[PDB]
């Protein structure tokens, strides 16, 4: 029953240090190695760590790992930052003989000044409410760097029914852009009425909530 | 070593010697163990 | 120092194996665990195998029933072999060493290259865009938001313009979505004021130049 | 960008003076052609082994310096400030402000030092701070100063960096103020070739190895060379990678033999000098929790181990986790001692696939009850007796905890060798020790199977067996040979053509190739001329104008 998980938005500026954990869930996670990975945009990640600590030749000598058994969880640690070390970093572990990986952290090295999330929120279409369809779009724009995690909440309840998260990418102007294609039914609608989108950029959640 | 004429001193059997030759069948005591024993 | 390199045919098709050859260069199998490392773009891994000089290796058991690792010392080279290949196989795929205990293959420590390995086989289809249409309400602020999907075509990119690209200030051009049918879903959204809307023109205009495909719709407020 | 240094970091070497006298010298030198970086545009400088520091400005911009790693109260740093009435050092670790604007126990004040240069070295050799000043009113051009030593400090504290400090005459952005040059260029220890004239002052540096010209300058100890071949050193092939190498190991019932014995009765086996086979089928290598110290793989290149200690003991499978380093309870003391420093590998496994038994397996037994802790390496042959011993149940149908487990502990005592090789380069081959340099070819020696090595005259082997797949190389050192350097005469020009010595560069301007070896700054002509400078195995040279 062993679970990965890690950050999902882990921001820093160059030259600075940064680290990247990855929290055990069922079981001490001292017993099972959990290595941190790198993953370049059209890339995949490689193995380089093991027994937590070492740094090989043909690698740098900046890209430093560790696990601490007090808090039970992973850590991957760059001292020299980079803007080419812009890689999507994921975690994996050993469940009783099974290569189980985790849900992974995205990286960007900061290029830009911080944008806040522009979020906007409107209704569907009234033309194709006859069909019995609604699909909900969630607007996440204007933010770098590039990562939120949209939260659906029904009458102040988190829902995650069908939920289809975007990748965040570069504009015309660099600047990332992301939606959440939300479904629902034309029924529910008649028996809701608030809803927010909860978007978690850095550590700042904005929302916003419409009414029949 | 491949080629190559060499001296080297260490225990061996000199040269043109008369070595005890004992038939064990017919006619036993200690036999001596010096520092080289070539037994046949 | 020892390089890794990876080629093969990039193009796959579902119901066949995968192929794909490594070789070495300046280094000896003596003592390694030489493995695969597959990951689906966008998406974490899927750990491939392993293999030591004698031969001795380990699959997941995911892909043990589709993997097969092969090592020649005559030729330097060892590949992989991946049979039934599904959607859930399109990846890249390295080879790289390794070194641990008997198949601890966690410092392949040289960074791999690879190929792109993709799944493709499916036609060309008509975009057919369709309006999002705001709410065309005075909300907080001022500003209203319209766009326009694009669905059913293939492939990326589809470039998308706002009057002819004359209206700049809101445009916000969006990367593609990846869904499971297997085709790209690109929306362009435009951020006007409340104060200019109700009466002006507002057309996104959809550009293919491999397809030829142009498509320019008139999104509405409200009717 | 970056900019080169021509001849700035010129100093007294001894610190003590010599009239009308050439003489060459090693110490903490700026080498030639240096980098340093230009800082003109319309700053911090970390202190590597002493900074040399020069400016050039028509005003005092520069009001001084601020050392030290951190400048808080747990790092020690220094503060420099030089006014126009005194300077001040205080090396007390005082707090220093990150943007530098003007308006502990330790504290000093000296003399001030002083379009317009000033040049200043910090030095931070044997525990000892050393300050050099120097004014003078004023591509880079060719500036000369015999830089006098001035102070040296005994204090050792933590000084990484370091960073120029402005004062404006009012502020709080602010007033459009100049914008000072300043050129920082690291210290690195070095030799040169000075000339000191008559008068006794220096006036003419040679970096040893900046050219052929300059090392055949510095081979002379002089600065005026005839036409003519000098040797000045060698080439050297850097030996690329060190390639370490090791009739069959008994790996295999270590833990895949079918039977092990009583925890009494441990079984020790040392295994070596043998190929490692480590492919032999145990449990699928099914590895999922690993973890040790002492033991390393990285190591296993400059490391060779002397002795593979095994001990076993048989155990059942709830109390495995009370088996460990920092445990207590009565398992452990009547059981097995585990070491503070245990120097090994852990090794547990499950083997209910291997000893399950229709009828149950009674020859797995341990002590449970006893008087005292068994001693640590303790022989023990009695067989009296304290049913006094249990032997556990194995069935199907019990918990988890009553599986069968065989469990046993790897040791390395250090009162074998490690795998890879390379082929046809100049590298380090070691084998089990053997430690040589040279190219490992293919070999035109064939040997006898007890044949393990074979030599050559003057005691240089020629052929190595491999330990792992049993094939014979040849062993030449590395091609290697000295240095002639060709030069027509500074009077005349200032071009090397430099020649190596038996050296084939073609296996490593135009380079031509010659019985002698390579040469290379030389265009090698085919025509006739009479020979003025020979070069080599029939070669001669000749200046082409």
């Amino acid at each position: 029953n062993f679970m990965l998980t890690q950050p999902h938005s882990v921001s820093e500026s160059p030259g600075k240090t940064v680290t990247i954990s990855c929290t055990g869930s069922s079981g001490s996670i001292a017993s099972n190695y959990v290595q941190w990975y790198q993953q370049r945009p059209g890339s995949a990640p490689t193995t380089v760590i093991y027994e937590d600590n070492q740094r090989p030749s043909g690698v740098p000598d900046r890209f430093s790992g560790s696990i601490d058994s007090s808090s039970n969880s992973a850590s991957l640690t760059i001292s020299g930052l980079r803007t080419e070390d812009e890689a999507d970093y994921y975690c994996q572990s050993y469940d009783s003989g099974i290569w189980v990986f985790g849900g992974g952290t995205k990286l960007t090295v900061l290029g830009q000044p911080k944008a806040a999330p522009s979020v906007t929120l409107f209704p569907p279409s009234s033309e194709e409410l006859q069909a019995n369809k609604a699909t909900l779009v969630c607007l996440i724009s204007d933010f770098y760097p590039g990562a939120v995690t949209v939260a659906w909440k029904a009458d102040s309840s988190p829902v995650k029914a069908g939920v289809e998260t975007t990748t965040p990418s570069k504009q015309s102007n660099n600047k990332y852009a992301a939606s959440s294609y939300l479904s629902l039914t034309p029924e529910q609608w008649k028996s809701h009425r608030s809803y927010s989108c909860q978007v978690t950029h850095e550590g700042s959640t904005v929302e916003k909530t419409v009414a029949p | 070593r491949s080629s190559v004429l060499h001296s080297t001193q260490d225990l061996f059997l000199p040269f043109f010697s008369n070595v005890t030759w004992f038939h064990v069948i017919s006619g036993n005591p200690v036999l001596p163990f010096n520092d080289g024993v070539y037994f046949a | 120092q020892v390089q890794l390199v990876e080629w093969g045919a990039g193009l796959l098709k579902p119901s066949e194996t995968l192929s794909l050859t490594c070789a070495v260069y300046g280094g000896s199998f003596s003592g390694y665990y030489w493995s695969w490392i597959r990951q689906p773009p966008g998406k974490g891994l899927e750990w491939i195998g392993l293999i030591n000089h004698s031969g001795s290796t380990n699959y997941n058991p995911s892909l043990k029933s589709r993997v097969t690792i092969s090592l020649d010392t005559s030729k330097n080279q060892f590949s992989l072999k991946l049979t039934s290949v599904t959607a859930a196989d399109t990846a890249v795929y390295y080879c790289a060493r390794g070194l641990g205990i008997f198949g601890v293959v966690t410092l392949s420590d040289v960074w791999g290259q690879g190929t792109t390995v993709t799944v493709s086989s499916a036609s060309t289809k008509g975009p057919s865009v369709f309006p999002l249409a705001p709410s065309s309400k005075s909300t907080s602020g001022g500003t209203a938001a319209l766009g326009c999907l694009v669905k059913d075509y293939f492939p990326e990119p589809v470039t998308v313009s706002w009057n002819s690209g004359a209206l700049t200030s809101g445009v916000h051009t969006f990367p593609a979505v990846l869904q499971s049918s297997g085709l790209y879903s690109l929306s362009s959204v435009v951020t006007v004021p409340s104060s200019s809307l109700g009466t002006q023109t507002y057309i996104c205009n959809v550009n293919h130049k491999p397809s030829n495909t142009k498509v320019d719709k008139k999104v509405e407020p409200k009717s | 960008a970056y900019t080169n240094s021509f001849t700035r970091g010129v100093y007294y070497p001894d610190k003590v003076f010599r009239s009308s006298v050439l003489h060459s010298t090693q110490d903490l030198f700026l080498p030639f052609f240096s980098n340093v970086t230009w800082f003109h545009v319309i700053p911090v400088l970390p202190f590597n082994d002493g900074v040399y520091f020069a400016s050039i400005e028509k005003s005092n911009i520069i009001r001084g310096w601020i050392f030290g790693t951190t400048l808080d109260s747990k790092t020690q740093s220094l503060l420099i400030v030089n006014n126009a009435t005194n300077v001040v050092i205080k090396v007390c670790e005082f707090q220093f402000c990150n943007d530098p604007f003007l308006d502990c126990t330790f504290e000093y004040v000296s003399q001030p030092f002083l379009k317009n240069l000033r040049e200043f070295v910090f030095k931070n050799i044997d525990g000892y701070f050393k300050i050099y000043s120097k004014h003078t009113p004023i591509d880079l051009p060719q500036g000369f100063s015999a830089l006098e030593p001035l102070v040296d400090l005994p204090i050792g504290i933590n000084i990484t960096r370091f960073q120029t400090l402005l004062a404006l005459h009012r502020s709080y952005s602010g007033w459009t103020a100049g914008a000072a040059a300043y050129y920082v260029g690291y210290l690195q220890p070095r030799t040169f070739l000075l000339k000191y004239n008559e008068n006794g002052t220096i006036t003419d540096a040679v970096d040893c190895a900046l050219d052929p010209l300059s090392e055949t300058k510095c081979t002379l100890k002089s600065f005026t060379v005839e036409k003519g071949i000098y040797q000045t050193s060698n080439f050297r092939v850097q030996p690329t990678e060190s390639i370490v190498r090791f009739n069959l190991c008994p790996f295999d019932e270590v833990f895949n033999a079918t039977r092990f014995a009583s925890v009494y009765a441990w079984n020790r086996k040392r295994i070596s000098n043998c190929v490692a086979d480590y492919s032999v089928l145990y449990n699928l290598a099914p590895f999922f929790t690993f973890k040790c110290y002492g033991v390393s793989p990285t190591k296993l290149n400059d490391l060779c181990f002397t002795n593979v200690y095994a001990d076993s003991f048989v155990i059942r499978g709830d109390e495995v986790r009370q088996i460990a380093p920092g445990q207590t309870g009565n398992i452990a003391d009547y059981n097995y001692k585990l070491p503070d420093d245990f120097t090994g590998c852990v090794i547990a496994w499950n083997s209910n696939k291997l000893d399950s038994k229709v009828s149950g397996n009674y020859n797995y037994l341990y002590r449970l009850f006893r008087k005292s802790n068994l001693k640590p390496f303790e022989r023990d042959i009695s067989t009296e007796i304290y049913f006094p011993l249990r032997s556990y149940s194995f069935r199907p149908t019990y918990g988890v905890g009553h599986q069968p487990y065989r469990v046993v502990v790897l040791s390395f005592e250090l009162l074998k060798k490690s795998t890879n090789l390379v082929k046809n380069k100049c590298v380090n081959f070691n084998f089990n020790g053997l430690k040589g340099t040279g190219v490992l070819t293919e070999s035109n020696k064939k040997f006898l199977p007890f044949q393990q090595f074979g030599r050559d005259i003057a005691d240089t082997t020629d052929a190595v067996r491999d330990p792992q797949t049993l094939e014979i190389l040849d062993i030449t050192p590395c091609s290697f040979g000295g240095v002639s350097v060709i030069t027509p005469g500074t009077n005349t020009s200032n071009q090397v053509a430099v020649l190596y010595q038996g050296v084939n560069c073609t296996e490593v301007s135009n380079v031509f190739q010659t019985r002698a070896g390579c040469l290379i700054g030389a265009e090698y002509v085919n025509n006739s001329y009479e020979c003025d400078i020979p070069i080599g195995a029939g070669i001669c040279a000749s200046y082409q104008t």
